[PDB]
């Protein structure tokens, strides 16, 4: 038995880590630094400290507004019973505009609570986005973290804003609940022809099958050769030891190929952004250009054809 | 790019008449599909 | 005008520009395409 | 044929089975013992898949299917055009993925790196397992398998989804797609963390060590688990999605029958809020 | 026209999911490209170095690094002299040690020319330190200290005490172990934390429910007790090289293949 | 225009010109091939 | 024909055969099962 | 025709072209076994 | 034509051209498998 | 000398392959003669 | 036993057992309100 | 017997002890309360 | 007031006041189009 | 042939065809369950 590395068995503790210094034009940053075992013993034990701006502040106001929106509406959908509000808790939701009223503002009794949550939900989730940009860019980083979450970004936009505006209902949007937005999900999918013949769809889900599989590969690779500094991997980049030769060694005598430290992390980067972006693309083709996938894959060879066990059933509606 | 202006100058000639040459046979292949199926309609629509 | 050249990369901004251009004529030819009287190969008679 | 650094590392040793006669190299490839009982696994199953193709009713790609025998056959072995050609494959492809995984090993034991690469794949040949052994035998059928073929196997997923008439509502379904979405949340994240230290803003900076690793994530979330936490926490998040996924799969049917939603009635049902 | 129809068979959603096939191919080439940047150009198994045109391998690409130590160049080809011969004349064929492969850097025990200076932190200070040279760094409580433990080799006989930890200041975890060796020519050796395993009452399972361990330890399975003596020495004090550091760890590597053997030659 | 070369490598732009070209080519025919009227395989009537 | 002891290491030349050869019996058996004349366990009547 | 051994190292070609040899055959084995006429176990009537 | 092996490896070229030219054979025997005409296992009639 | 054979070493072997794959292609060449005799594979117009 | 504060910090045993008692008695004041006969704000009848 | 606490830890042991006795005792309450005949709060007849 | 400006930096207010302004003026815009007296383009009658 | 146990591990030879004994009996223990005739639990009868 080896130490398989994937327990930090001792932990050392010190000064705690106030972050590299800012440049001028920056807020302090906020909290007093902790270290917390449980999470030294997978990673850093060091709990903060948080930068909070007027991005940070912003975002976490917008967002508190579209959590306190949803939440008591779901609160009040089950007559402010907070038994019921437990209870029914993943069955709640605060419900898209109905669809008589198109793309106009609804009433706050027909889903204009809907509108205003998905509103400052953006307006968090954007502020967020340029928050990342800026952590970066004044750390003089570059800006893969930004970009990385504007695919992210590009889907929860096509669900909620791109896609209801493109077929001029916010009824076509996703309900804020967990079982209901379940049920979008399905109902999506039931209502334009199984997505699983939406060829957007399949990318999607073998990028998302690929990133899955490449942090397999990539995590437990990095593992099985963190005996030899390969943690350490911007110091690999730079400066190429054993961790890395042995790691590129080992997926070259594999599968015949294989890739570099640095540009591992850009197949990480780009099967994950392409996971959201593949998937963006695929639900604002559907409704809009195409409305049964089925249907489309038929008409360009995809679907199956099955021998019948059973005859062919007519419609009885004629 | 490493390249001299008088390299410069013979490539673009052969790229030139390279560009013309095979233009040249692309123009007759289309001429050859407009007397096949010529591809504007007309006011009739074929 | 000779002077966006002093802050713009002649190399970088042509391979910038005509990507954009191709991208662009692919773009407008294919809305083309999905118009009625615009497709010339579909061949819709006019009016 | 060798990499600039590759020279030093091909050395003998560290097979399981063999040991000199399969220690060798073809290009870029190392073959050992389970190499060799890889390619004729894969060699065989491949064979075996175009075969059933070309017998198919047509070449199309996406329409070749490659459907398992009957559920009247039970655990038995099927005529080959009856689905007994997919039980053959099927064996096969497990015969490929465990010699692949050994292979794994042996070259892991070469380098003198961890085995946690082959333990990984363990995790994927596990599900795969389940979906075509373990769910197939509680079921007592080897016609519960899912087809060989890019579009047949998708209809099999839904049509499986669609007979618990819910399956967002499976509870381990609902555990293993989040971590399928945590681990590729998380990927994007230390994808771009490390890029971003390596390639800074303005070009031609100072490349950035792990304390600005550490700060970006603390600026931005408030916390940074550091450059080992998350290749532990990334190799935890993607086997517990493929892990969760087998067990997701496994408990529809052998132990659960009805709709997905009905499981969910304990919870509403509980004597301290019924 | 149907409003997603192109040319009576092509619609926008076909040619949506070609211009991704073209973009995913320049991406995938792409991608092949930043793989080149190490390891290439590729050479034949008696050095003789392979054709790799231009559209696949990209110009060398340099990183100027912190601390003014100048700039770094991807794909740096290793100087020393291999000191292999191959098995077989066929290209393929694997390499064998002429010498010990342990001590010479060979397969398990290769050891990359890396930087011949300490790692540092952002401020400018080594990044890798003892502990007697910054008392304001202490193992965490809850965690057994290696320092009093004595160290075993991998046949379970002894091969030194821990004398001190070598930690990492950017990352509060312990990255060496000093280890002054049972058996004298004071001679002390560098263990990485990952190639042991602590076996302490307070590791987990024993802290949980409170038992003492039977036979408190550092346990390193990769190298035998008598191999421990021939660990690669740091130059200095207070202060790990990062080439010093590549040998230590390659040292370690090596030792399941080289030192107990459990590795060489074939399970069954 | 011969300065074009000069910012250009001529070698690697001929590369990218040649796919760019055939893959171009390659689409063309494929449209043509999913209409009615310029499909000379299925050889659909005119009209 | 002993030169081939030359090539072939006999030492795991023999596992490597054993395993093989075993899994090829475990296998025939198994087709023989599967059949209606050759299944000695269902016994059918041999016509 | 030695002169191929001068190319192909025995004992990888003999190792590649026993796997071959063998995934070959038994491949034959089973398409006889899946057709009507040639699957010797089922025992089907000819014409 | 002595010529061509100045520029390919002998060994290379033999390895790449007997692989391609068996998957090429055992593909084209696939194809006639797939056709009525020419699965000479199943024995449909001509014509 | 690709390989390490010396020339010799390359027609020792190359005899035995011959020889070797002379005795599994005329076993094979009998294998099929029974086949045929059995069931001959070459349908006819009307395929039997 | 007054020897258990000898063993057990009497700070952390007061928080745990401060915390186990309210929400013990939150649950029990939950399963109360979860019967018919015991609901004292819906106030059903009794027998 | 008044040797196991030789070997465990009389602190550890409590809590552990402690822990389990409720919960066991929680879990038997809760099957009582699922029967129809020892649900005291429903209250069946016998 | 003048002393506005000491407090907050001039280049980081302009660039988030012209980011804000901008978002405000689409978020106008949309509002306006998504009614039917002050749908522009759409152009309803009054009343 | 007692030489052989100087190349072949005598420990983890056992473990392994202890392994494969064990799989062996439970598989043809399975198989004889699975059958109408030689399932000595579900016990049918005879002929
Ligand atoms: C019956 C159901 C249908 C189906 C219906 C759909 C629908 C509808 C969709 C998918 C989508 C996807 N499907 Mg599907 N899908 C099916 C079957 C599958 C199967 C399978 C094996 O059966 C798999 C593996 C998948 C997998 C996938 C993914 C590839 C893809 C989601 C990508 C993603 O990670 O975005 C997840 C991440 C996001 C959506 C948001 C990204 C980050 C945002 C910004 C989070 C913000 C956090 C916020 C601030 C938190 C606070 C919020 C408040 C508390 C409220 N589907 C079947 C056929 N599927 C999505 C897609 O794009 O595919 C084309 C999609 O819209
Ligand atoms: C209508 C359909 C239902 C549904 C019905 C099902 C069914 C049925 C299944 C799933 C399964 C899954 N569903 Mg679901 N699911 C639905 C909607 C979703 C949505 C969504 C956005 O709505 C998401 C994200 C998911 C996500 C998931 C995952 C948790 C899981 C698929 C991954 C997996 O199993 O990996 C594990 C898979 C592997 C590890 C593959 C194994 C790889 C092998 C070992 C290697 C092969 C090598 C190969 C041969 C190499 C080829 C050679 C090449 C030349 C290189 N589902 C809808 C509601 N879902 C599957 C599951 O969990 O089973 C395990 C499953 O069976
Ligand atoms: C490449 C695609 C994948 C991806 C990538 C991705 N996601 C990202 C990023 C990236 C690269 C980020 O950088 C960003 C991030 O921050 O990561 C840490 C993010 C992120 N992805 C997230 C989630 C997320 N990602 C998902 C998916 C994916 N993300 C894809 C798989 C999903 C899914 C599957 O649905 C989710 C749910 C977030 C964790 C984060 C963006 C968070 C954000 O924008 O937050 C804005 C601010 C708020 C909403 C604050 C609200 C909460 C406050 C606590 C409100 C209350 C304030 C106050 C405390 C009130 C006090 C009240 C009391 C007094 C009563
Ligand atoms: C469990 C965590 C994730 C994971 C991990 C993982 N996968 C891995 C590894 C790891 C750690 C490897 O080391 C191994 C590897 O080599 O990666 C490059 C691998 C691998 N994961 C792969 C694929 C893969 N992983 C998937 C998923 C996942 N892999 C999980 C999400 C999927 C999905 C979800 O679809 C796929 C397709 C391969 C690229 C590779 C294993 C290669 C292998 O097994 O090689 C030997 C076999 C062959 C070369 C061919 C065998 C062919 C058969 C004989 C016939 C075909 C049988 C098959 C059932 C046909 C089915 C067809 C239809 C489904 C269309
Ligand atoms: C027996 C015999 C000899 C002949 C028989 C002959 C016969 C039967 C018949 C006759 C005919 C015949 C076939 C002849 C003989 C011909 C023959 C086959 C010869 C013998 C060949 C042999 C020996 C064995 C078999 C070879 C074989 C099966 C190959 C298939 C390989 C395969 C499965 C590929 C999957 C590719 C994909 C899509 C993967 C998904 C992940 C992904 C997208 C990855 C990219 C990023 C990346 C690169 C990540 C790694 C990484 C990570 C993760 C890090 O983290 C990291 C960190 C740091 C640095 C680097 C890295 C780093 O690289
Ligand atoms: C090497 O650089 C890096 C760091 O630090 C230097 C980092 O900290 C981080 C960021 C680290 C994180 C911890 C952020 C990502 C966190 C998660 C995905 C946590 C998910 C946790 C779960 C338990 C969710 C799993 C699912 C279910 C159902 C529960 C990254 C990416 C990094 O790359
Ligand atoms: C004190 O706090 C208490 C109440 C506890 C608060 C607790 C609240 C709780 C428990 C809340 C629980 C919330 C849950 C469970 C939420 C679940 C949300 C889920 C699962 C959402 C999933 C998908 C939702 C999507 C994709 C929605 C997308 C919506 C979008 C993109 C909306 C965009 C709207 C815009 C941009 C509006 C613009 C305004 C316009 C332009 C229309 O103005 C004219
Ligand atoms: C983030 C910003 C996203 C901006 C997206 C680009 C602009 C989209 O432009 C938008 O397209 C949709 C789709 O035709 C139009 O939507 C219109 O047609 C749809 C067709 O179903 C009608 O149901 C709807 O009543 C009508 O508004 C909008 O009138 C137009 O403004
Ligand atoms: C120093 C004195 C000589 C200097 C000048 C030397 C010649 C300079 C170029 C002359 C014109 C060559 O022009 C080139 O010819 C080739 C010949 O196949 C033609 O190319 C044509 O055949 C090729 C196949 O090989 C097709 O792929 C191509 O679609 C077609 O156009 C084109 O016409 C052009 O690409
Ligand atoms: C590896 C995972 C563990 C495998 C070890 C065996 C677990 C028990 C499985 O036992 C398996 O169950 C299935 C149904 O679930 C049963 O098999 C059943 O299927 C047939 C249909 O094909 C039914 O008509 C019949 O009720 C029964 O024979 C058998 O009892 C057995 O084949
Ligand atoms: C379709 C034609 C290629 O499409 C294009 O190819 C380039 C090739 O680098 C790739 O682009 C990629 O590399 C470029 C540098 O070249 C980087 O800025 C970035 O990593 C990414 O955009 C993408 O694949 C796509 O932007
Ligand atoms: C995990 C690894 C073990 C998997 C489970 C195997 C258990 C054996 O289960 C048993 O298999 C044999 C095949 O050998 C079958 O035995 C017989 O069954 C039917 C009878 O017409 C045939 O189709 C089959 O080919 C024949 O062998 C039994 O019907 C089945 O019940
Ligand atoms: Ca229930
Ligand atoms: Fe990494
Ligand atoms: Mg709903």
């Amino acid at each position: 038995s080896e130490y398989q590395n994937i327990f930090t068995q001792v932990q050392v503790r010190g000064p705690t880590y106030p972050g590299v210094p800012l440049p001028v034009g920056n807020e302090p940053r906020t909290g007093k630094p902790g270290f917390n075992y449980w999470l030294g013993k997978i990673g850093n034990a060091q709990l903060g400290p948080i930068y909070l701006g007027w991005l940070g502040v912003a975002s976490l106001l917008c967002g508190f507004v579209a959590i306190e929106i949803i939440g008591l509406n779901m609160a009040a959908s089950v007559n402010w019973s907070p038994i019921e509000f437990i209870r029914q808790l993943p069955w709640l939701a605060l419900e898209p505009p109905a669809p008589e009223y198109g793309l106009s503002l609804p009433p706050l009794q027909e889903g204009g609570w809907w509108l205003m949550a998905g509103f400052f939900l953006t307006a968090s989730i954007i502020l967020w986005w340029v928050r990342s940009y800026r952590r970066a860019v004044q750390l003089g980083m570059g800006t893969h973290v930004a970009w990385a979450f504007a695919s992210a970004i590009w889907l929860y936009l096509v669900l909620g804003f791109i896609r209801p505006l493109l077929m001029g209902s916010w009824a076509e949007a996703v309900p804020f609940g967990i079982f209901p937005h379940l049920d979008w999900t399905a109902a999506f999918s039931i209502r334009y022809g199984n997505l699983f013949y939406n060829p957007f769809h399949m990318l999607s889900i073998a990028f998302l099958y690929g990133s899955t599989l490449l942090f397999a590969m990539h995590g437990a690779t990095i593992l099985a050769t963190s005996r030899f500094g390969g943690e350490r991997e911007v110091e690999q980049i730079a400066d190429r030891g054993t961790a890395t030769e042995r790691a590129g060694l080992f997926w070259r005598w594999t599968m015949g190929f294989n890739a570099t430290m640095e540009s591992i992390h850009r197949w990480a980067w780009w099967f994950a952004v392409l996971t959201t972006l593949t998937g963006g693309i695929g639900i604002l083709l559907t409704g809009t250009v195409v409305d049964n996938w089925y249907l489309w894959g038929v008409k360009h060879g995809v679907a199956p054809a099955y021998p019948e066990v059973y005859p062919p059933t007519p419609d009885p509606a004629a | 790019t490493g390249l001299s202006e008088d390299e410069a100058k013979e490539f673009h000639k052969i790229f030139v008449q390279s560009f013309i040459g095979f233009t040249v046979v692309a123009i007759i292949a289309h001429l050859l599909a407009w007397s096949w199926r010529p591809w504007i309609p007309g006011p009739e629509g074929y | 005008m000779w002077r966006i050249w002093m802050l713009f990369d002649p190399r970088r901004t042509l391979i910038a520009l005509f990507t954009f251009l191709f991208v662009l004529a692919i773009f407008i030819h294919f809305i083309l395409l999905s118009t009625e009287r615009f497709n010339w190969l579909e061949g819709n008679a006019m009016e | 044929a060798l990499l600039s650094y590759e020279r030093k590392y091909r050395v003998r040793g560290g097979t399981l089975i063999g040991g000199d006669l399969f220690d060798f190299w073809i290009g870029p490839f190392y073959v050992g013992f389970f190499g060799v009982t890889t390619l004729f696994f894969s060699f065989l199953g491949t064979a075996l898949i175009i075969y059933g193709a070309a017998l198919g009713p047509t070449w199309n790609v996406w329409q070749i299917n490659i459907a398992p025998p009957d559920l009247k056959y039970g655990l038995g072995l099927a005529p080959l055009m009856d689905g007994g050609l997919w039980q053959i494959i099927t064996i096969c492809a497990i015969g490929a993925f465990v010699s692949w995984a050994l292979r794994e090993v042996e070259i892991c034991r070469k380098l003198g790196m961890g085995l946690h690469v082959p333990i990984a794949f363990g995790v994927a040949i596990f599900a795969y397992v389940t979906l075509v052994v373990i769910r197939p035998l509680l079921l007592g059928a080897w016609g519960h398998g899912f087809p060989y073929g890019i579009m047949s196997h998708l209809d099999w997923v839904s049509n499986v989804g669609y007979q618990y008439l819910h399956f967002h509502y499976n509870p381990a379904h609902m555990i293993a797609v989040s971590f399928f979405f945590a681990t590729t949340f998380a990927l994007g994240l230390h994808g771009s963390a490390i890029l971003s230290v390596s390639n800074p803003h303005k070009k031609g900076d100072p490349i950035k060590g792990t304390e600005h690793e550490d700060t970006f994530f603390r600026d931005f979330m408030g916390y940074s688990i550091g450059p080992l936490g998350i290749h532990r926490l990334g190799l935890f998040l993607a086997l517990s999605a493929g892990f969760w996924s087998a067990v997701c799969i496994v408990i529809s049917g052998p132990f659960w029958v009805g709709g997905w939603p009905e499981w969910w009635d304990w919870w509403l049902e509980l004597p301290i809020w019924s | 026209m149907e409003t997603g129809a192109l040319t009576g068979y092509m619609d926008v959603a076909q040619v949506t999911l070609y211009v991704f096939w073209l973009f995913f191919a320049g991406l995938i080439f792409y991608l092949r490209r930043e793989d080149r940047r190490e390891g290439y150009p590729l050479e034949k198994d008696d050095g003789t170095p392979e054709d790799i045109g231009l559209v696949w391998f990209p110009k060398p690409k340099e990183f100027t690094l912190p601390h003014g130590r100048g700039t770094a160049t991807a794909g740096r080809k290793d100087q020393r002299k291999e000191p292999i011969e191959k098995v077989y004349a066929w290209e393929g064929s694997p390499f064998e040690a002429t010498g010990n492969p342990l001590l010479d850097g060979v397969g398990p025990a290769t050891w990359a020319e890396r930087d011949d200076h300490p790692d540092l932190t952002l401020e400018g200070v080594n990044k890798v330190v003892p502990l007697r040279a910054d008392p304001d760094y202490y193992p965490c409580d809850g965690d057994d200290d290696p320092r009093g433990m004595t160290v075993y080799g991998a046949d379970g006989k002894a091969a030194g005490t821990v004398g001190d930890l070598w930690i990492d200041k950017a990352d509060l975890i312990v990255r060496y172990l000093e280890v002054e060796l049972a058996d004298q020519p004071k001679k002390t050796v560098m263990v990485p934390r990952e190639f042991m395993r602590v076996k302490g009452p307070n590791t987990f399972f024993n802290k949980l429910i409170g038992l003492p361990s039977t036979q408190p330890g550092i346990y390193v399975s990769a190298l035998n007790a008598e191999d421990f003596k021939n660990i690669p020495q740091i130059k200095g004090n207070d202060q790990i090289t990062a080439l010093e550091e590549e040998k230590i760890t390659a040292y370690f590597g090596g030792g399941r293949l080289y030192s107990t053997k459990e590795h060489a030659g074939p399970a069954l």
